[PDB]
């Protein structure tokens, strides 16, 4: 019911192409859109999911929009195959989200990493306090092998929600397609 | 002013005139016309005409309500 | 070399500078012309072949400071007669 | 090729109006809409265009958003009220284009066979003709580049029509103008075209003495070609075109000479003409 | 509340759009909205103009929103203020329905504005460019407007007949327009019929140059081979007889200044930018 | 509000002057006539520099037509009978597109020269007059002649 705009960064960087998901990367972060997308949906159909890429050319395959169906039909044959890109990941879903036409829509991110990242923690809080500007708490679920113990993610939430502010989350990436509705159990409404 | 007076004349005819044809002058800017409409009139004329244009009964066009050779 | 002033050069320069014969440097002349590295031309009654057209080389700082003297030289001059016009007619152009 | 297109005046107004929408922010927010054109004839007609939310940070120009639901959508009713028509491209306001907007076109040029730029000037200090387009090719180099890719300068001109030249040149009273000016619009003419000359060499001189020394590429770009462009360079001043200009220019020298001639004498005439009504009705009026 | 002596601010972007739409649907009457900002009770503000399509029966007004909505998004939000629709060479005057849509329209806002444009009767010099305003008719002998000011009384123009003939006073009243123009736009529309200096720095032809004053030259002798036996013609006859008997064939003295006039304007600046090339190149 | 200038004209009560600037500072149409005269009645002769640069600094940027006309006065009041100084403002406002500025240093240009029989500004003024476009500014470019022609009165009907 809460008004948000959903931003996701899918992974078809080249490091998503494995199997420490039981099928494969593809069909995880996919089903992990499934249940997103439903979520979102079942929360307010005002609410609006917009999805970015990592690649080379990070791209906005669906310009944020309250639809789910034409992200199902971007997820499929998503060519996961690249270079696993995070700074401009978050910057591509940063400058995108001030392009909103609802403003009381709050800037939500989830991003699916499943691939090694090589980023700063000085990077990672100048975008963290970057979000602190326009407070766009963003939730992130990793998917396959992302840094050392998700390094540099719990510290870019921290920095971004510095000083008692719990709004951004970091999650886990080490056992499989974790059943979100689990992960959120307590976190249903935020992540 | 004035070649900008001469322009703003021109929205008298928008096309849709009348076809007839010449017919005498009686003196100074103003003329006789036997129209295609069967009938015949006594008419005035613009001062943009040139008068080397006259002579025997040429085409020319009229005014609707008017009907001034234009 | 010739800043174009007299760039019709007579065959001997040619025979001297390539040190060959007369009654060849013709014939190399018209093959450097049919290669197109030159658009010059052939006189036989003085002998003179024209230079009409030198393909385009590296160069470096020196003529590039020619080059701007050139330029300026230039500039200065098609400013300062177009400063004549607008003297020569200063109201008349309204 | 496209070789000229054809741009309207309503265009080149339309931007200013959505330039002046995100003016507000002042700094800079670069305003890029698209653009509406007709497949005329290898020239190219421009007659439509409209805007598109677009935003882009100051560092790594790589981050940047076009809406193409809001293209979609919006397009869609531009069809919808009109197919005659189309898109032919796009355009930005930038005074000078930025190394970013090839990445512009080279997005968008799967809506139209080549999405051609359209750079505009809002404040056009020079006094020449403003708003000029490029459309992007691939130069590949024989220094190695994978696929050296550049815009091209395409020449371009004011579209005109009977109904808006009504309008416009309506609203054109609020300023007095000369169009009919004898003998004025020519030397206007050359005036405003040695000013370019000037203003093209002092540009030249800039950028040819800030690479001359201390720092900037000396690559083999234009330093020859604009060489060649001293290869043109006429020496005037020689034997046999004085026979050039003086076996002509008196020729032109002889008409002027007699249209003097016969206007002197039409002058004339109405000296007799007002001599004799004004004595005339002297002596009969007392 | 009473009325007042009403301005009407404009768009230059909304009388292009006005008389391309009326023009390209020339043979029949055109709708569109006129889109605007409410600025006083005094003076209303037109700022941007589209239309829809029609087959006068606008069709659904699912355009209306998803427009209204985009246009909001890309740029900003504003307000509709009127309407607008074309008279094709009439008398720029409300029709039976035009006026129908509006107790439709000034019932839901005030100061609902008629725009009737006509691109038929407007020539290159002068737009004939038009709009109206609604008034009732139970006021009909009670007073409508205060009057507090010559402008919207004895300072504007007249009435037309073949719109009086309609109204003229009567189910609306008229409403004057004006014109405001940024600097922006006003700048760059005062440049746009100069060109680069190629063109102030063309010579033509000599060929076709010399060619074309042999050309005129020669008709011109014939110009003074009629003017002599014109001149001294000279039939007594009186100054306005000749005027009556001109009309025909004849012209002297008017052609023969007009050759002169064109062989002088081709050789000064043939001359000329001869001149220069010379003087300034090398 | 706006015979309360006109009452301190003489005055020149900088203490009606503030609180009819921050009248004047309204962005409205309503109190435009409010402040826009008597701010500058009330300082007639004055030339409070800071005045005209708040005037002419507030006649730029409007919506209304009230609040431009009511400035369009004080500015052509604040300077009053100066004749040598006033040309800056004369050509400042002269040289502007405002179809109402203009017409408003029109006015300025007389009462900058009230009756001033110099033969220097009948040249430009009364040449606008020629080449004005703008109605408004061509009426008060030749509504300035007698208020430039007390020294010679007998010259207006001549011109
Ligand atoms: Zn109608």
């Amino acid at each position: 019911m809460v008004l948000e705009s959903t931003m996701v960064c899918v992974d078809n960087s080249e490091y998503m192409r494995n199997g420490d998901f039981l099928p494969t990367r593809l069909q995880a972060q996919q089903d992990a859109v499934n249940i997103v997308c439903h979520s979102k949906t079942r929360s307010n159909p005002e609410n609006n999911v917009g999805l970015i890429t990592l690649a080379n050319d990070c791209e906005v395959l669906t310009t944020l929009t309250p639809d789910t169906g034409r992200i199902l039909s971007k997820l499929h044959t998503v060519q996961p195959k690249g270079k696993i890109t995070f700074c401009t990941g978050i910057r591509v879903a940063h400058l995108a989200l001030k392009h909103r036409q609802g403003k009381n829509h709050k800037m939500r991110i989830i991003a699916f990493v499943g691939s090694p990242v090589e980023d700063n923690e000085k990077d990672l809080v100048k975008l963290a306090k970057r979000l602190k500007k326009e407070k766009v708490n963003v939730d992130i679920i990793n998917f396959g092998e992302e840094e050392v113990n998700t390094e540099k993610l719990t510290a870019f939430v921290n920095t971004l929600n510095g000083k008692d502010g719990t709004g951004s989350h970091l999650v886990t990436v080490p056992p499989g397609p974790s059943l979100a509705d689990a992960l959120i159990s307590s976190p249903i409404l935020a992540g | 002013e004035f070649l900008h007076a001469q322009e703003e004349v021109k929205r008298i005819q928008s096309i849709p005139l009348v076809i007839g044809q010449f017919l005498e002058a009686v003196d100074q800017n103003t003329a006789i016309v036997g129209s295609t409409t069967g009938s015949n009139y006594y008419v005035r004329i613009l001062s943009t005409i040139d008068r080397e244009l006259l002579k025997p009964n040429a085409s020319v066009a009229l005014h609707k309500h008017s009907n001034a050779l234009v | 070399t010739r800043p174009a002033n007299h760039r019709q050069l007579t065959f001997e320069e040619i025979a001297k500078s390539a040190k060959i014969t007369v009654n060849e440097v013709e014939l190399l002349v018209m093959k450097a012309l049919s290669v197109g590295l030159v658009k010059g031309s052939i006189d036989e009654v003085d002998k003179r072949v024209h230079m009409t057209w030198v393909q385009p080389r590296v160069l470096d700082l020196q003529q590039i400071k020619g080059m701007k003297d050139r330029l300026e030289f230039w500039c200065t001059d098609v400013k300062s007669m177009e400063m004549l016009v607008e003297h020569q007619a200063h109201d008349i152009l309204t | 090729a496209v070789q000229k297109v054809v741009v309207h005046p309503l265009v080149l107004l339309s931007v200013v109006d959505h330039f002046n929408r995100i003016g507000k922010v002042g700094n800079q927010k670069r305003v890029v809409g698209v653009l509406l054109g007709s497949w005329q004839k290898k020239v190219l007609d421009v007659s439509n265009s409209f805007a598109v939310p677009f935003d882009e940070d100051d560092k790594d120009d790589s981050v940047w958003f076009l809406d193409h639901d809001y293209l979609e959508n919006m397009y869609g009713m531009f069809k919808k009220v009109n197919a005659r028509e189309r898109i032919v491209g796009w355009y930005h306001t930038g005074p000078k284009l930025h190394k970013n907007d090839i990445a512009i076109n080279e997005l968008m040029k799967r809506y139209c066979p080549n999405s051609v730029l359209v750079i505009i000037d809002v404040k056009p200090k020079d006094l020449g003709l403003p708003t000029e387009a490029y459309i992007s090719v691939e130069e590949v180099h024989d220094d190695g580049t994978p696929t050296s890719k550049t815009f091209e300068h395409v020449t371009s001109e004011i579209g005109a029509e009977e109904a808006e030249e009504v309008g416009v040149e309506h609203l054109l009273r609020d300023i007095k103008d000369t169009t009919v000016g004898t003998l004025s619009q020519r030397i206007t003419n050359q005036v405003h075209g040695l000013k370019g000359l000037n203003s093209k060499l002092l540009d030249i001189r800039s950028y040819l003495e800030k690479v001359a020394t201390g720092k900037l590429p000396i690559n083999h770009q234009i330093i020859y070609q604009l060489q060649d462009v001293f290869n043109l360079l006429p020496d005037v001043s020689l034997q046999e075109f004085v026979k050039a200009f003086y076996l002509k220019t008196n020729d032109q020298m002889v008409v002027v000479y007699l249209a003097s001639l016969i206007r002197s004498v039409v002058a004339l005439h109405n000296l007799i003409n007002n001599k004799i009504a004004n004595r005339d009705a002297e002596k009969k009026e007392g | 509340a009473v009325d007042t002596a009403e301005q009407v601010y404009i768009s230059s972007l909304a009388l292009l759009k006005m008389l391309k739409h009326g023009r390209a649907g020339v043979p029949m009457e055109v709708m569109g909205l006129m889109l605007g900002e409410f600025v006083d009770d005094y003076t209303v503000r037109v700022i941007d103009v589209f239309a829809m399509p029609q087959s006068v029966e606008a069709v659904d007004p699912v355009f209306q929103a998803k427009m209204l909505d985009m246009l909001k998004q890309t740029g900003r939000p504003e307000m509709v203020v009127g309407w607008y629709h074309s008279h094709p060479g009439f008398g720029c005057w409300l029709s039976g329905v035009d006026i129908n849509t509006q107790q439709s329209f000034e019932a839901l806002s005030e100061r609902a504005v008629a725009v009737v444009v006509d691109p038929i009767q407007s020539v290159k010099g002068k737009v004939v460019i038009d709009a109206f305003r609604l008034i009732n008719a139970n006021m009909m002998v009670l007073g409508h407007e205060p009057r507090q000011t010559t402008s919207n009384l004895g300072h504007l123009n007249k009435p037309s007949i073949q719109a009086l003939i309609h109204g003229l006073n009567r189910h609306y009243y008229s409403i004057t327009i004006n014109y405001r123009k940024n600097e922006l736009e006003q700048k760059m529309l005062l440049n746009l019929h100069k060109k680069s200096w190629m063109e102030g720095l063309t010579l033509q032809d000599y060929s076709e140059h010399c060619k074309h004053n042999e050309s005129v030259v020669k008709e011109m002798l014939e110009l003074a081979k009629n003017y002599n036996k014109a001149v001294e013609e000279e039939d007594k006859m009186t100054p306005e007889q000749l005027a009556i008997k001109n009309v025909g064939k004849q012209d002297p003295k008017r052609h023969l200044e007009e050759h002169v006039d064109v062989l002088m304007t081709s050789n000064i600046v043939q001359c000329l930018a001869a001149m220069l090339d010379t003087v300034v190149f090398k | 509000s706006l015979g309360l200038g006109l009452a301190a004209m003489g005055t020149a009560r900088q203490d009606v002057y503030d609180l009819l600037k921050t009248n004047l500072y309204q962005d409205d149409a309503v109190t435009g006539e409010a402040a826009g005269l008597a701010l500058g009645l009330v300082m007639l002769g004055s030339k409070n520099a800071q005045a005209i640069e708040d005037m002419v600094g507030y006649a730029q940027e409007t919506q209304h037509e009230k609040i431009l006309r009511g400035l369009a006065v004080g500015i052509a009041l604040v300077m009053y009978g100066r004749m040598e100084e006033a040309d800056a403002l004369i050509e400042s406002l002269c040289r502007d597109k405002d179809p109402i500025l203009r017409r408003s240093g029109m006015y300025t240009v007389a009462m900058a020269y009230c009756g001033s029989g110099n033969n220097k500004a009948i040249r430009r003024l009364l040449h606008v007059a020629v080449s004005d476009v703008n109605d408004d500014v061509r009426r008060a470019a030749v509504e300035s002649l007698g208020f430039i022609l007390f020294r010679t009165p007998e010259q207006c009907p001549s011109v």
